[PDB]
RNA sequence: GCCCCUAAGCGUGUGCUAAGUGGAAAAGGAUGUGCAGUCGCGAAGACAACCAGGAGGUUGGCUUAGAAGCAGCCACCCUU
């Protein structure tokens, strides 16, 4: 899927979920975007669930821009384990994206068919969402 | 009869109607007969 | 009642009238022989009849003209009329001879305008997807 | 949906017997390894856990894949009623896997399944329409595939798979023709044939042969030899070669079970003649003074409807 | 009508109203395609026969600057505006009323000019 | 999860002003 | 051409910034060439309309205070969730 | 907090809600209703409704036993 090649740090804090976007907040590689209205970690299978959505809606023209890559990792402890003795693996690649925030870009001839592409896109994030386009 | 959360037109004469308080599609094909929960 | 455009074959053709008359009743042997009898004089294109039952043996014979949105087709030596219409242009016929020749035609048209009953001949060749 | 949970219940019943030591082996190795597996997710899920490791957690997973397969059972038995119903002429295609099992079903109908170069990939059964070249349709089925000395694990994985294979007319297994000995495959694929006719006891069905990828065969018997199994068709799916020959014959060996008759229809009853050359594949007639001669090999349902309607020359 | 389309269409009809020689408002009710067409074809360009929007023609006869049968412009008025004959030219129209059934002249005046609920039995017919 | 959901509901109350002791 | 109406600023900051934005009035500093900074409060909706109309390479009217000065938008303030004008940057234009 | 239990308002002035909402809940679904916009049509009569026409070349052609507006294809025209 979407994975970082080298991490620095494999066990980190959990990314910060607070306060609006400060930047990303726009269309800047395509026509239409998919702007986000809650905070969410949108792990990378929910990333390529929705970019799958939208590249088989449209299937030939268009190019689609994932802005965000899930390169947070978040760790689980070993299932049927108490409490303690450290910290778990990672586990979950995570993109701490936050309102405001553009998470996919697209550029497709036909604008209905872009919009449609982006809504059977929405279903597949955890968080709300709505169509921005590059006209304002 | 569909009884699910989401109801929607299926085909090009899928009428939604508020009927006792419910969402209902109400087709001429019985197959698109939806009602909401 | 009918409109049945009965092929010019003065060999044969009940089969095709039996059928679109014995939905109804009209004595086949002399409907044919009838039509046949015109076609004697109408051996070109089959030319058409409305046949006008009213409630037996209708007995009426009216000319429109066979393959009129392809008289085109029949004068030009050109069949199979064209299964591309207007994807590739298929055939070669004369642009003046259509305008000469709607004359015919124009028997049954719409308005007596020459050059626009030359557009309706022109459309009816174009139906085909051919250059005229 | 219904192959993640086959796949997995196969594996947790691969896994059962070995379940200290090497199970725990697994256990400590964690990095998607060969036998990592992931079961029906692919994409790791449950594939972090491979196979899993308790005893008592495959235990409970087994009893709900047991019960979700069961379900999935009386979900078939509906989707193919209409077929059953109908009666329509069955015909599956097995063999060996790479063996073009799924391009011939992508060459004879323009069907369009996916027909990767590697191992097993149409691991669902898919079934598509078609038309004997001259006369009646069809249905035609493709397979999963199998593989010299099959898993024991995998007969619910195959199950579906079974199911058309005993309902069916024309079974064919299809021989990689360019590969060396067409025969290992051959033999594991008849066995297998054996032992479905045996566990679900029915008359056996004929077998149609056919060798593929002969276009770039280097005639392994190049003869009689590669006659190797005097009855078979040589067909070249990537090509499409055979494809006549295999249409025809294929047609011809499925047996009908029409009722040819010659019959009379007065101008008036229209439907009649619409009907016959609807449904019932007339051969041909002239078009006779008042009805056709028509040599109609017209089915059950019309074979009463055309009896007063008859005729004797 | 058609706020921008109307205008053109009103001039023109008006434009051949002043230029014309008479006028019979008339009933096109019932008429199938192949009496009308009949009637445009024996008329021919003289009283060259063509239906207008009452309500918009009502203005239309005044752009031409004439008034009158613009009164009885109740139910669907048909006109023709005769272009150059006033009697030989009105017969069959009128008797169309007779052969046909159909084209009852409510009429009612003549040429913007002069009012005869007698608008075809006049002159025009006799 | 009745129980506790309506025990964490009870803080939303006028005269407890949106926290409760052992919310 | 555009005719905005512009007032000036009596209170600036956080606060005041804020009440204005809640009367519909987006807040704007008129700077440049000019050498002073004008603290102007712009009645909203209406440079909407104009950067709507025209776009943000326009010539805004802005009559303060009875005087006219002709400027051009060089920077705005979209709040990226409620798409709004936060604040503009009007740019002095001498003719 | 102020109708009775239960001390004090069945307060006054503007609106909203029909769900007992008030007096638990999500993704999502939705001709619920009010308010403020904007855009299109329209007294030259719009929209709904009723009365008429709704034509001809023509059955456009290919296609098929057959497809004539209405298997399905291309075009998707000409005239009144
Ligand atoms: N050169 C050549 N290749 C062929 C021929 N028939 C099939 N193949 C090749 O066999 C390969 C396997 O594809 P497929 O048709 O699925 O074979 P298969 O037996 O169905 C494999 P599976 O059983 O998993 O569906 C394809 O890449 C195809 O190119 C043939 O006649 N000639």
């Amino acid at each position: 899927m979407l994975i970082p090649r080298k991490v620095k740090h494999r066990k980190q804090h959990h990314p910060e979920q607070r306060g609006i976007a400060s930047g990303g907040t726009s269309v800047s590689f395509g026509d239409y975007g998919i702007q986000a209205l809650e905070h969410a970690y949108i792990t990378n299978r929910q990333i390529e669930s929705a970019r799958i959505a939208i590249n088989r809606h449209i299937k030939r023209g268009g190019k689609v821009w994932i802005n965000i890559f899930p390169d947070r990792p978040l760790t689980k402890k070993p299932a049927e384990t108490r409490m303690g003795s450290g910290k778990g693996s990672p586990e979950w690649w995570v993109a701490n994206v936050k309102p405001g925030r553009v998470l996919f870009e697209l550029s497709y001839p036909d604008e209905k068919t872009a919009r449609d592409a982006l809504t059977r896109a929405i279903h597949k994030l955890p968080i709300k969402a709505r169509i921005v386009t590059r006209e304002e | 009869m569909k009884v699910n959360p989401s109801v929607k037109p299926i085909c090009d004469k899928c009428r939604v109607i508020r009927r006792h308080g419910r969402v209902m599609v109400i087709c001429s094909d019985p197959r698109h007969k939806q009602r909401q929960g | 009642l009918i409109k049945l455009q009965i092929q010019a074959g003065q060999a044969n053709p009940a089969p095709p009238v039996g059928p679109a008359l014995g939905q109804h009743g009209v004595n086949i042997m002399e409907f044919c022989k009838a039509y046949n009898a015109a076609t004697e004089s109408q051996r070109g294109n089959v030319i058409p009849v409305e046949i006008t039952v009213y409630e037996d043996r209708s007995f009426t014979f009216a000319l429109k003209t066979p393959p009129a949105a392809k008289l085109l087709l029949k004068a030009a030596g050109v069949q199979k009329g064209s299964g591309e219409p207007h994807k590739t242009k298929v055939a070669k016929v004369t642009w003046d001879q259509v305008r000469e020749i709607a004359e015919t035609k124009k028997a049954d048209l719409n308005a007596n305008d020459i050059d626009a009953a030359a557009k309706i001949i022109a459309g009816t060749a174009r139906s085909m997807g051919i250059t005229v | 949906r219904e192959g993640k949970a086959q796949v997995s219940l196969a594996q947790m019943e691969y896994m059962l017997p070995r379940l200290r030591g090497w199970g725990e082996s697994m256990s400590r190795q964690a990095g998607g390894r060969a036998g990592g597996a992931g079961g029906g997710v692919g994409t790791r899920g449950p594939g972090e856990t491979k196979i899993e490791t308790d005893r008592r957690r495959i235990r409970e997973r087994m009893a709900k894949l047991r019960r979700e397969i069961r379900d999935m059972k009386k979900i078939r038995d509906t989707q193919r009623g209409s077929r059953r119903r109908s009666e329509i002429p069955s015909v599956a295609i097995v063999g060996y896997t790479n063996a073009g099992k799924s391009s011939l079903l992508n060459a004879l109908t323009g069907a369009g399944v996916l027909v990767e170069n590697a191992l097993f990939a149409t691991l669902e059964p898919t079934t598509r329409r078609g038309e004997f070249e001259d006369g009646r349709p069809f249905v035609l089925t493709d397979t999963v595939g199998f593989v010299r000395h099959l898993p024991t694990q995998l007969v619910e994985a195959f199950r579906s798979t079974l199911e058309e294979v005993v309902d069916a007319d024309l079974l064919i297994h299809v021989v990689d023709g360019s590969d060396v000995n067409p025969l290992a495959q051959i033999n594991a694929v008849r066995t297998v044939i054996n032992e479905v006719v045996a566990e679900y006891d029915i008359a056996p069905p004929p077998e149609l042969l056919v060798v593929n990828k002969i276009d770039a065969a280097t005639g392994v018997g190049l003869a009689q030899l590669r006659r190797a199994l005097p009855d078979a068709v040589f067909v070249s799916a990537r090509t499409g070669d055979g494809l006549d020959k295999l249409r025809s014959r294929m047609g011809e060996l499925v047996e009908s079970t029409d009722a040819t008759v010659d019959v009379t229809i007065p101008y008036d009853r229209g439907d009649l003649v619409a009907r016959v050359h609807t449904d019932g594949h007339v051969d041909a007639t002239e078009h006779t003074d008042a009805g056709t001669r028509i040599k109609a090999r017209v089915p059950a349902p019309l074979a009463a409807t055309l009896r007063e309607y008859a005729t004797f020359a | 009508m058609a706020k921008a389309d109307k205008a053109t269409a009103v001039a023109d009809i008006a434009e051949q109203f002043k230029a014309s020689t008479a006028t019979v408002v008339t009933e096109y009710r019932g008429l199938t395609v192949a009496n009308l067409a009949e009637l445009r074809r024996a008329l021919g360009d003289s009283a060259t026969y063509t239906v207008a929007k009452n309500t918009l023609v009502k203005r239309a006869a005044s752009e031409a600057g004439i008034e009158g049968l613009d009164e009885l412009f109740a139910g669907p008025t048909a006109i023709a505006f005769v272009k150059g004959e006033a009697v030989d030219a009105a017969k069959a129209i009128k008797k169309f009323a007779k052969d046909n059934k159909a084209l009852v002249i409510k009429g009612g005046y003549m040429d913007g000019k002069a009012l005869s609920v007698a608008d075809v039995e006049k002159i025009a017919d006799l | 999860a009745k129980r506790g959901r309506k025990k964490r509901d009870r803080k939303h109350s006028k005269a407890n002003h949106g926290k409760r002791p052992n919310a | 051409p555009n005719k905005l109406t512009a007032n000036v600023r009596t209170r600036t900051g956080k606060g005041a910034s804020r009440q204005a934005r809640r009367d519909g009035k987006v807040p704007a500093v008129l700077y440049g060439h000019g050498t002073d900074p004008q603290h102007l409060e712009l009645n909203a909706r209406d440079f909407a309309a104009v950067l709507r109309s025209h776009g943000t390479n326009a010539i805004l009217t802005l009559d303060i205070e009875g005087t006219e000065q002709l400027a051009l938008t060089k920077a705005l303030d979209v709040h990226p969730i409620r798409r709004n004008i936060q604040h503009a940057d009007l740019l002095v234009v001498q003719r």
